[PDB]
């Protein structure tokens, strides 16, 4: 649906978010050994909890807002946040020619591109399969001309099928609303709407 | 014992359960996820080292495989005297049949040229002794009056 952002409409302002916090929510299991061993283990899954906020509302940004989120509401689709500070674009050219093989797992995607793909990540900018919703970051590089592997933080949600393709640009947090519960926003005598933060979290 | 009839075997099974019983210690802790297979009834060396206890010979008596990973073990004290065993003693003459659900017939008998020398059954349960011939179609009888 994609969240109102500036990139998206700039006619209304302070709709940008003023603070950005990706949670790093890792669901993990541990316990503390007297031996001085620390053992974890990994289930369940990973989301990443976006905690948007918002500045005060004018009345003309609050309303578009509401039906914007009115729509995600009532209808059954996911929020799309796109996050500035990772919209790094490089890689740059097109995905269509690249190939990632049959099954892949195991958190290490190794990729070949033939030479549509004309630029070299940094470690640290988001990652996604074309098919899967989830976004991945990128942890480490390492590259052979063609061929080049992309080690990944999240485990790789989604194994490989033998058609997947990386985006590298443009990517969306799948996300919902985990305020919808209690979702209201004072209207304050000076007439701005104001205490609007949004609670986001990955529904891939 | 319900299913045990050999007197010496459920004899030394007697000895085994009250050596057993004298032992009596438990243990209660958990464990990580490294030791998984332990089975209820398993032999581990519990070795703490301020109690004394070098290896201890201590059989498992609870097992709680867990979903996160760590077993919550319980232990029972079996030292090898339980499994070593003892002597036994000889019980064979100290045998008691039941003689005592059937009556007994005359304590001896024959015939001297009639047929009087049946001695009574030691049963005192008795009212009259039965004499049949071979073509007597009636059988004789005999009543102990005395």
């Amino acid at each position: 649906m994609r969240l109102p952002d500036p990139y998206t409409n700039p006619e209304y302002p302070g709709l940008g978010f003023e603070s950005v916090n990706l949670v790093d929510n890792d669901p993990m299991i541990r316990d503390e050994l007297p031996n001085g061993k620390v053992k974890e283990v990994k289930i369940s899954a990973q989301y990443w909890g976006i905690n948007i906020s918002y500045p005060e509302l004018f009345p003309d940004e609050y309303a578009f807002l509401d039906s914007r989120l009115l729509e995600y509401k009532r209808t059954g689709d996911y929020l799309d946040v796109l996050l500035p500070q990772y919209e790094a674009f490089r890689v740059r050219g097109d995905t269509k020619s690249v190939t990632i093989p049959a099954g892949q797992k195991g958190s290490q995607i190794i990729l070949n591109t033939n030479g549509t793909l004309t630029g070299q990540p940094k470690a640290g900018d988001l990652f996604k399969l074309s098919t899967h919703p989830k976004v991945y970051k990128i942890t480490n590089f390492s590259s052979s001309g063609n061929v080049w592997n992309i080690s990944l933080y999240p485990d790789l949600f989604i194994t490989t099928t033998g058609s997947e393709k990386p985006v590298f640009n443009g990517i969306l947090f799948r996300t919902k609303l985990m305020n919808g519960d209690s979702f209201g926003s004072t209207l304050n005598n000076n007439g701005t709407y104001s205490g609007i933060s949004l609670s986001l979290r990955e529904s891939l | 014992f319900a299913n045990i009839t050999n007197y010496y075997t459920a004899r030394s099974y007697a000895d085994r359960e009250l050596k057993k019983s004298r032992y009596s210690r438990t243990l209660s802790f958990s464990v990580p996820y490294k030791f998984i297979g332990i089975e209820p009834n398993d032999p581990i060396a519990f070795t703490y080292e301020r109690y004394g206890w070098k290896d201890k010979f201590f059989l498992v008596d609870e097992v709680e495989n867990t979903r996160d990973g760590k077993i919550n073990l319980v232990l029972q004290e079996y030292g090898e005297d339980v499994f070593i065993n003892s002597e036994q003693v000889d019980n064979s003459g100290n045998d008691i049949p039941d003689i005592s659900n059937n009556v007994l017939p005359p304590r001896d008998f024959k015939y001297t040229p009639g047929e009087l020398s049946w001695l009574p059954s030691l049963t005192n349960n008795v009212v009259y002794y039965s004499i049949a011939h071979s073509g007597h179609v009636n059988p004789y009888i005999v009543q102990q009056l005395e």
